[PDB]
């Protein structure tokens, strides 16, 4: 955004004719040559890579603006951050509906592809339903379960600053939520449940993490192992708010 | 200014979902209302056999307006619910009301003596006494939803 | 046999053909069996027994209400607040015997136990 | 959490969460009102409004404007105050009690007068 | 009040007050309607709508457009008419009675036909 | 009707009508279900679902994806197929019979296997 503004200054000083938003004609061309150089080479030319994470600063969440639209049309997907979501507590504040990955499943290990295949679908249904959530026990059973599930999934997606998780830790955390292992636990205690669970698995059940690292998939053995580990932990876990609950 | 227009789009957009939600929540309560009336009807029928042998919430269109209009007209010619009590002056009845709700009021009305018809979703036209009060309450609860 | 309809004001419970039925009324303890005279009677705060062809005769509560009978083989029972033993337990009736209006309902629930 | 400690960070964000939700419901409250909101939302709106008014404070420079003298509130007083507001210990007090006050003592003193 | 007298000024502003409040409630009426408004507001909206339609008038030039001939209303008739409307003497009459009429006699004459 | 004849136009719009009504009832079906719908609506929903699945077809390019080879359906076969579906001649057949098929012969052949 600032590099574009810098080039705008140069062009205007050189007395090059301005266009939309006082930018020169080759402001798109500026970003095009830059980003395209980022690529994945063939096996013949070594097979090296060069991943790009360009940034654009929108004004009042204006995606429609000239410079944003230019870079959006170049890049291979976007991760739109919102102010409303950030302030509301969703951090990182990635808008799920608008944000996209053009590569998609190709840039995912089989473990993540399976667990987070229909995570996107569940949360798309949740946002549609969300309106109804306020009116508790006025709905049927199916929709109620989806809201309770969806609300807990949001808490898993929340992540503190400067705390990257390993891929094996992520798959387990998502597998927990998607399968419905957090349904018994309150929504506010999901974040602490996740942290303490990973600590337990790291210490005792490292073989499960090791399995995911090597195989790049979750085995039927590992699934049954996790279920037992979760159930045992639930009993131990002291719920912060109100009384505790394991299973029903 | 865009700032204003963008906010209005957000406003109307949000309100749409709220209205659409309460639309379908009312669609649920009509089904439970009618289902409750199906149980009540054969009971009153059995009671009558013997005797022969011997709103709080708003957002309900012109539900209150129609009832109060007929009431005011009938009272003028001849001579329950926070909304109604408010109009007459110038409660807390559940959406699916039980008998315990309309037991005390029914008894007091009976002791005093001793001492909205449902057609369609769109169309609503405005011991034994206790059942009559309740039989009306369900039909009224249906008409409201 | 007679088609004994146990109905509550909120919902219809049962309508099965029982052999006989026993309950306490204001007049006395009546036992309505097939080919009975058309009669009208109020019920008192006490239990009643329903006996079906096969299986054990279940017993149920009736705080208020009455009892119906006609020339046609159709017994009907109207109760304001009925309760079936199944999984009531509680024995609150005994502790709720302090209040007179609640002792009324209690006396009905107590005798069933 | 590194600089200003976990408690301060927790309270700060929790206040922002409440004020954010209040701002989101402005559009719905404008048409329908408070009645259509749930029991939880009703309380959040009540707290949010009280938090907004508590954030107001007397300025030492603004004697000519307001009339009353300014007030300085230490960090410990600030943290404790918003802690009690978020928990909902001052739900009984009126909205006017929170308007243009420094310390917690001045809140309770003005509450009695009203 | 100097030129056109106190009465005319009073009625003129009172009409504007009613129409202004009606315009303010347009946003709320668009979604919810008249039902959610209070007893006082309900009456104001009813009067406002009737005032809007009474302001409509047949034009002498517009014979080819409308069909009916035009009507000229003196100042005294105008003042008296809006006086009665503001007080609420013609609350019983329908909305169609006010549409495209000059004098008060023509209002009552069209009221009977409907 | 001018370019493509009256029959094609009639069938095309009639299919759209059924699918449109199905989409409208999605909100009601989500909460209550099929039970609350009328006898006519119940049948329309059944037909609509079967029409949605019949619109699915095997692609020649998609051999690696699906497994089975692609199918090409002439115009006459298309018109006749949706004609019979709208009339309700294939009400007896299951939902799985309509999934990923070209011609009408392949529908009946898969129906027997299930």
């Amino acid at each position: 955004s600032k590099q574009a503004d810098a080039y705008r200054a140069i062009s205007l000083l050189l007395r090059r004719p301005p266009g939309r938003e006082a930018f020169p004609g080759d402001v798109f061309y500026l970003h095009s040559r830059l980003l395209e150089r980022c690529a994945k080479l063939s096996d013949e030319l070594g097979g090296g890579s060069m991943t790009g994470l360009p940034i654009i600063e929108t004004k009042a969440n204006d995606i429609s603006a000239f410079i944003p639209t230019n870079v959006i049309s170049i890049t291979d997907g976007q991760c739109f951050l919102e102010s409303d979501l950030f302030n509301q507590g969703v951090r990182p504040a990635i808008n799920v509906g608008v944000s996209v990955s053009r590569v998609g499943g190709a840039a995912q290990i089989k473990a993540m592809k399976e667990v987070a295949g229909s995570l996107r679908l569940d949360l798309s249904q949740y946002r549609e339903l969300e309106a109804f959530a306020a009116f508790a026990s006025d709905l049927d059973a199916a929709s109620k379960a989806q809201l309770d599930r969806g609300a807990r999934l949001v808490e898993l997606l929340k992540q503190p600053q400067y705390s990257p998780l390993a891929v094996e830790e992520q798959v387990v955390a998502i597998f927990l939520g998607t399968q419905g292992h957090l349904d018994s636990v309150p929504v506010e205690d999901v974040q602490r449940f996740e942290s303490e669970l990973l600590e337990h698995v790291k210490a005792s059940h490292s073989d499960i993490f090791d399995g995911i690292r090597e195989t790049k998939k979750l085995s039927e053995e590992a699934e049954e192992k996790l279920v037992s580990v979760i159930n045992e932990f639930k009993k131990g876990f002291x719920x912060x708010x109100x009384x505790x609950x394991x299973x029903x | 200014t865009l700032r204003e227009l963008r906010g209005r789009i957000r406003s109307a957009g949000s309100i749409k979902k709220i209205t659409k939600a309460q639309e379908l929540i009312a669609t649920s309560r009509i089904a439970k209302a009618q289902a409750r009336v199906e149980a009540a009807r054969p009971y009153a029928a059995e009671i009558t056999n013997m005797l022969t042998e011997l709103s709080d919430r708003g957002l309900c269109g012109a539900y209150n307006a129609n009832v109060l209009r007929r009431a005011e007209e009938l009272f003028s010619l001849l001579r329950v619910g926070r909304k109604a009590l408010g109009y007459f002056s110038f409660t807390g009845f559940s959406e699916r009301p039980t008998y315990e709700n309309a037991r005390e009021i029914a008894d007091t009305l009976v002791n005093a003596f001793m001492a909205t018809e449902f057609r369609s979703m769109l169309s609503q036209t405005a011991r034994y006494i206790a059942t009559r009060v309740y039989a009306a309450l369900l039909e009224a609860a249906a008409s409201e939803s | 046999d007679l088609n004994v309809e146990i109905v509550a004001v909120e919902r219809e419970l049962w309508s099965g053909p029982a052999t006989f039925v026993f309950t306490r009324t204001t007049a006395g303890e009546i036992g309505i069996l097939p080919r009975h005279i058309p009669l009208v009677a109020q019920l008192v705060d006490d239990a009643m027994v329903r006996v079906e062809r096969e299986g054990e005769d279940d017993l149920r509560i009736a705080v208020d209400g009455g009892f119906l009978s006609v020339t046609e083989e159709t017994v009907r029972i109207l109760v304001e607040n009925a309760q079936f033993e199944s999984e009531i337990d509680a024995d609150a009736a005994k502790e709720d015997a302090a209040s007179d209006d609640e002792r009324t309902a209690a006396w009905g629930r107590a005798r069933l136990r | 959490p590194a600089i200003v400690g976990d408690e301060h960070y927790r309270v700060a964000q929790e206040v922002i969460r409440i004020l954010q939700r209040y701002k989101d419901l402005q559009d719905i409250i404008a048409i329908l009102g408070i009645d259509e909101l749930s029991e939880e939302d009703k309380q959040l709106v009540n707290r949010a409004r009280r938090i907004e008014r508590f954030l107001s404070q007397n300025m030492m420079a603004a004697e000519q404007f307001t009339g009353q003298p300014g007030s300085t509130v230490p960090l410990k007083e600030t943290i404790e105050a918003f802690d009690k507001l978020t928990k909902g210990e001052f739900d009984h007090l009126p909205e006017q009690a929170f308007f243009l006050i420094g310390g917690l003592d001045d809140l309770a003193k003005k509450a009695e007068s009203l």
